[PDB]
């Protein structure tokens, strides 16, 4: 209670810290790490900011304004009026359309303030999501010029086809429930 | 046609009935005689865009009751009777609900206090005894 | 009739009235008075009546032949604190005598009990025991 | 008695309530049991407080609390609630007037006592739950009187601020000029004094 | 009793 | 016309006794109860005491204890608990079955809160033109039961063991 | 001797407990008789992760007295006799217009979608009851007795008071949901209004 | 967004897709009723949860004696000078000390934030 | 420590168990001494 504001960090001191050190507790109450910058990063505040961004855990939930799960039978139909332009541009030379298109759509809006604060890139987020889920997720990203940052996600086109003659009637989670599970996992453990 | 059949003729005729919540003093005044076939007169006065309902206590019975209406659109109510001959029947559907309120404000609280004392008569309390029982 | 700048006298007059009517230990006394006056009687009345009958006694036709005994407690009475001597003669117990002689300051507790016998003889008798 | 009065004063019972109508009406709890809902809360609350101040149907110990933001009226007749007496303020004027203190001053041979003050409606008992809904003035003359506007809606006033202290702390002279741990220590030492 | 940085 | 200023006043009659008692039948608005399809209905006292009170003491009661063993058997069962309660129909809920089994089934329960300080009366039009008031003997709230397939209790236990039903529940309902 | 107030609903947040928010009510039969029986309505934390668990997220459970295992809340409402999902939500959510509260209630409804019979729900409560249950009939009658008397006694103990108990249980759930949404502040144990 | 309850069974309707017609159908699991969905949105989650508290504020709070009242800010709807002013009073309100003014005087019930 | 533009020599964590797993027993001897000295000398008190 009677530390100072100079520290600008939560610090365990006094009898509790003595007990933590004496008992060698596996989990300290306030684990902390002091990072000393090597060279120019120490001299310049902006470079230090870059290192900070490198060292601080960031998930999709931190940079996501809101998520909505839609049902769009046709990608060209563009049930959302806003995504008409860029969906049309992407489907002028469609990619992975030959496999199929999953009708269920996950639409994620990313806050520009948080995106620019952490200096994340829409292409960077798309690459990370694509790598994490392989080809099971197909991502469409707006240009940065667009006022609203929109990321459109659909289930795998190959998975939608199932690429199987038998096709199995198991129908696990259908596609909407599976998409909700994907959204929760992405938000919690994206580790962008 | 069976013992458990419900005579829905009242529902077919769409007979309309009114439900009213009335106080215990009025009901007990009615129950005092309860066999004279008369307890009062219900007077309804309607205007261009407003209707008022009032009940007058019988002069013999006493030795004004405004009625406030309530909306019945939130719940559908019907009245059914179990005849002593085991012939269930439906009398009608409730189309209006009303409440009867006392006219007196303060002096009515005196009668309420008397009713409270009457209801508290059966309540028994520990009694102090001066001399130990031998 | 407002009281301006005479408030120091007035507030202590009303405080004095409070403490004159209600003593410092009023909470304990009032709670105990509630106990004795209401709670004891309510506890007596809340208890279910005792129902007792014989276990098919005499092995006869036994058409409800075993009698039914019903007990209902009522109308609890408390006497003033009393001490009974070695002679058995009751006498009032003053609190100081209780302190000196290590007695317990207690008051006798009496209950009216009504006992009904139903022997299936077409007659039920409800004897009453007063101040048990 | 409170439940009977509430039934008289247009309180719809939970059984007769249409589930949709609950949302827009205040819920009335008596001793922790949700008796019903009332469409117009403020009129009922004023009537209940009038009855308590006249000591007609609601006893003085009964506490009525209205949570305006949560649309709940709670009435507690339970035992064990701790209460303190407070003066009542109507408009910005104390209800206690010179006639009351004149009658109290001649308390002998006038048979006017604290019970008469409670029955008159000058003072009221308020528990902590009701204290949350009460605007209090530490000192009547200073806070009630018009100044640079801080509060113009005082509802109750403290009889005297020194009554917050207990029996042992009341023997301390000039308690406000001491450090707090020292008052705490004197409260313990005074129990061990000889007399 | 003094301040936030002192004692209570 | 006369409708804008009509004043109607009628006599009130309260007969001392009526052969048929008067009750209140209340349906929830969301249920959308409609009497046009009510060609026939069956209202009767419930038998749920079959499951939890009576004829549940069928086999052990008629097993065949006799003599001293009969006396002991009866006395032992009685003293074991507090004499199991049997059918007392007047103090039991009501079951309504509209249009036989095909139509909807409703269950009415007596209003537990008694009206010790309130009474309810019903006004009905009559040819004599005077209102008649009848006291409400009882209040009943009827709630419907869907005429859909009901999960068996044993199957329900088996399904609940698999609380993590990753597969679609609708297909599971179709399988049943 | 100071004690926490009876016959009141208090919502607290316990970090150690798996439940994110727990709402407890200690009920006494007008102080006339019987020990005070506490019924807890708790909301499981979203921290637990699974394909179905993450999709459902927060799921409400109820710790009824004298039942060893936690009972899903929709099952308790069905045991009281309110089978229809709409009616249960009518008791729990006073205004259906608000979407957030209905979203909170949805997972618990999904968890209990297996049980749609009042008798089956009563049997389930009896089976998970701490006292042993020999047969289905005995379990159903025992669980009905527990609901009639042991749970929420102050609302009612007899006289077909299921509707009153349903409304008060729904009030407890409504307050727990409001606390989870953050619309109402979590209650404080130290307030002397609560400390009889 | 909103949850729709089926008429036939009075139970919750869960989303379902008809493969033949590619039409979204809200179908109960317990009963066979199916309804076409106009909204075409299944699940919406606002992580920012930037929801105005002006809707949540009740007009009844104006009667509270404990609330502070300002005559400095006039009412927009009716021009009544008095207006009780209070903060968010909400958990999970993030970090906002905005004053949510509520016009006093009977039946105005106007809530504005400056 | 592995991240670029972070000094490997001087970066230190307050948790002694992490120091033991990453740097060794001798490093923990020194780190435990440092942490105990910090808790002792925060008030300004001195222990030899
Ligand atoms: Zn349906
Ligand atoms: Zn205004």
């Amino acid at each position: 209670f009677h530390y100072a504001g100079v520290s600008a960090k939560n610090v365990t001191l006094g009898v509790p810290r003595l007990k933590e050190l004496i008992n060698i507790s596996k989990k300290p109450k306030t684990p902390s790490l002091t990072v000393f910058l090597l060279g120019q990063s120490a001299r310049d505040a902006e470079r230090a900011k870059d290192i900070l961004c490198r060292l601080e855990h960031t998930t999709l939930r931190k940079v996501t304004a809101n998520t909505a799960i839609y049902y769009d039978p046709n990608p060209q139909s563009t049930v959302v009026a806003e995504d008409q332009e860029w969906v049309n541009v992407y489907y002028e030379m469609p990619d992975f359309d030959v496999a199929r298109i999953s009708p269920w759509l996950l639409r994620v809006e990313l806050d520009r303030k948080h995106m620019t604060d952490r200096k994340l890139t829409m292409e960077q987020i798309a690459e990370k999501i694509n790598a994490g889920f392989g080809d099971d997720l197909n991502c469409i990203f707006n240009d940065d010029n667009a006022e609203k940052l929109v990321l459109r996600i659909r289930i795998m086109n190959s998975d939608e086809n199932k690429m199987q003659e038998e096709e199995e009637v198991v129908d696990k989670m259908d596609d909407d429930v599976f998409l909700r599970c994907i959204e929760s996992n992405m938000l919690t453990d994206m580790t962008l | 046609a069976e013992r458990g059949e419900l005579d829905l003729t009242g529902a077919k005729q769409n007979t309309g009935v009114w439900l009213v919540k009335v106080p215990k003093y009025l009901s007990q005044q009615w129950a005092k005689a309860s066999g004279r076939g008369e307890v009062g007169k219900l007077r309804i006065a309607k205007t261009q865009g407003r209707t008022e309902v009032s009940f007058t206590l019988n002069e013999d019975l006493a030795n004004e009751h405004p009625f406030v209406l309530q909306s019945v659109g939130g719940q559908t109510l019907t009245v059914f009777t179990e005849s002593s001959s085991d012939k269930l029947s439906l009398e009608g559907i409730v189309v209006q609900r009303a409440e009867c309120r006392p006219a007196a404000s303060e002096n009515y609280m005196r009668l309420k206090r008397l009713q409270i004392e009457e209801s508290s008569k059966p309540v028994r309390l520990s009694q102090q005894l001066d001399k130990v029982v031998t | 009739e407002i009281t301006p700048d005479l408030w120091q006298e007035a507030c202590w007059i009303v405080i004095s009235s409070y403490f004159d009517e209600k003593g410092l230990v009023r909470q304990q006394l009032d709670s105990f008075d509630e106990f004795i006056q209401m709670s004891v009687q309510r506890i007596v009345e809340d208890a279910p009546p005792i129902d007792l009958q014989a276990e098919a006694q005499h092995a006869s036709g036994e058409v409800e032949e075993p009698p039914r005994y019903l007990l209902k407690f009522e109308q609890i009475y408390l006497s003033k604190p009393t001490h009974w001597e070695r002679d058995g003669a009751p006498s009032p117990m003053m609190p100081n005598e209780a302190r000196l002689r290590n007695l317990t300051y207690s008051a006798p507790l009496y209950v009216d009990i009504t006992k009904t016998v139903i022997k299936e003889g077409e007659e039920q008798l409800q004897t009453q025991h007063q101040k048990t | 008695p409170i439940l009977e009065f509430l039934e008289e004063w247009s309180m719809e019972n939970l059984e007769e309530i249409s589930p949709a109508a609950i949302a827009d009406a205040t819920k009335i709890f008596v001793n922790g049991c949700w008796v019903g809902i009332h469409k117009d809360p403020e009129q009922l609350m004023n009537t209940l407080r009038k009855l308590r101040r006249q000591m007609d149907i609601i006893v003085s110990e009964v506490s009525m609390i209205r949570d305006i933001r949560e649309r709940e009226i709670r009435i507690y007749t339970d035992a064990g609630r701790i209460c303190r007496p407070l003066l009542i303020v109507e408009k910005q004027k104390l209800l206690l007037k010179k006639r009351h203190i004149d009658q109290l001053k001649e308390r002998e041979y006038n048979n006017y006592s604290w019970q008469d003050l409670v029955a008159s409606g000058v003072v009221e008992y308020i528990d902590t739950l009701e204290e949350e809904t009460v605007m209090l003035a530490m000192t009547p003359d200073d806070l009630q009187e018009k100044e640079v506007a801080y509060c113009s809606t005082y509802t109750h006033c403290e009889i005297h601020p020194s009554m917050i202290l207990g029996v042992c702390a009341s023997i301390i002279p000039f308690p406000d000029h001491n450090q707090s741990p020292r008052n705490t220590y004197q409260s313990a030492m005074g129990k061990q004094a000889m007399g | 009793i003094w301040g936030i940085g002192c004692n209570p | 016309g006369p409708s804008s200023q009509n004043v109607t006043e009628y006599v009130v009659r309260v007969p001392k006794n009526t052969t048929k008692k008067y009750n209140i039948m209340a349906f929830n608005a969301a249920d959308k109860v409609n009497f046009a399809t009510w060609n026939q209905a069956r209202l009767e006292r419930d038998l749920s005491n079959k499951k939890i009170y009576q004829e549940e003491e069928m086999p052990e009661s008629g097993a065949g204890s006799e003599f001293n063993r009969k006396l002991r058997e009866e006395a032992r069962r009685k003293k074991y608990g507090i004499v199991l309660k049997e059918f007392r129909p007047e103090d039991q809920p009501w079951l309504l079955r509209v249009n036989g089994k095909s139509g909807r089934k409703f269950k009415g329960i007596k209003k537990g809160g008694v009206t010790e300080n309130t009474s309810y009366y019903i006004f009905t039009q009559c040819p004599d033109g005077a209102f008649e008031a009848f006291p409400v003997h009882n209040w009943y709230n009827f709630t419907p039961l869907a005429r859909h397939r009901t999960l068996t209790a044993e199957e329900a236990e088996e399904e609940w063991e698999r609380r993590n039903k990753v597969l679609n529940h609708f297909s599971i309902m179709q399988q049943r | 001797q100071e004690k926490m107030a009876t016959n009141t609903v208090y919502v607290f947040a316990k970090k150690d407990s798996k439940y994110a928010y727990t709402g407890e009510c200690r009920s006494c039969l007008e102080n006339s008789s019987r020990p005070t029986s506490t019924i807890w309505v708790s909301m499981l934390a979203r921290g637990g992760q699974g394909a179905k668990k993450s999709a459902i997220g927060q799921r409400i459970v109820a710790t009824l007295p004298y039942i060893k295992q936690e009972v899903p809340i929709i099952i308790v409402f069905r045991a009281l006799g309110f089978v229809s999902d709409r009616d249960i939500l009518e008791h729990i959510i006073y205004d259906f217009e608000d979407p957030e509260m209905m979203e909170m209630v949805k997972p618990s409804l999904d968890e209990a979608f297996v049980i749609q019979e009042q008798n089956v729900a009563l049997n389930f409560i009896g089976s998970r009851g701490a006292k042993p249950g020999v047969t289905k009939e005995k379990r159903i009658k025992y669980a009905k007795e527990v609901l009639q008397k042991e749970m929420l006694p102050h609302v009612g103990v007899s006289d077909f008071c299921e509707t009153k108990k349903a409304y008060f249980l729904g009030y407890m759930v409504h307050r727990l949901l409001l606390a989870a949404l953050g619309r109402r502040e979590l209650d404080d144990r130290d307030h002397y209004g609560n400390k009889r | 967004v909103g949850i729709r309850f089926c008429q036939e069974c009075n139970n919750m309707l869960y989303p379902k897709e008809d493969k033949e017609n590619r039409i979204l159908l809200y179908a109960c699991r317990n009963c066979d009723y199916q309804q076409e969905a106009d909204n075409s949105c299944i699940y919406v989650n606002k992580i920012t949860h930037e929801v105005d508290e002006l809707t949540q504020i009740i007009a009844d709070v104006s009667q509270d004696p404990t609330l502070p009242r300002t005559e400095d800010h006039p009412c927009q709807k009716c021009g009544h000078k008095e207006a009780v002013f209070f903060q968010s009073h909400s958990a999970r309100a993030e970090d906002a000390m905005r004053l949510y003014y509520v016009c006093t005087a009977p039946h105005c019930g106007h809530r504005w934030t400056e | 420590l592995s991240e670029k533009d972070v000094d490997p020599v001087r970066t230190t964590s307050n948790d002694i168990v992490e120091i033991f797993t990453v740097l060794g027993i001798e490093a923990v001897r020194k780190a435990l001494e440092r942490e105990l000295y910090h808790v002792i000398s925060f008030d300004g008190s001195y222990v030899n």
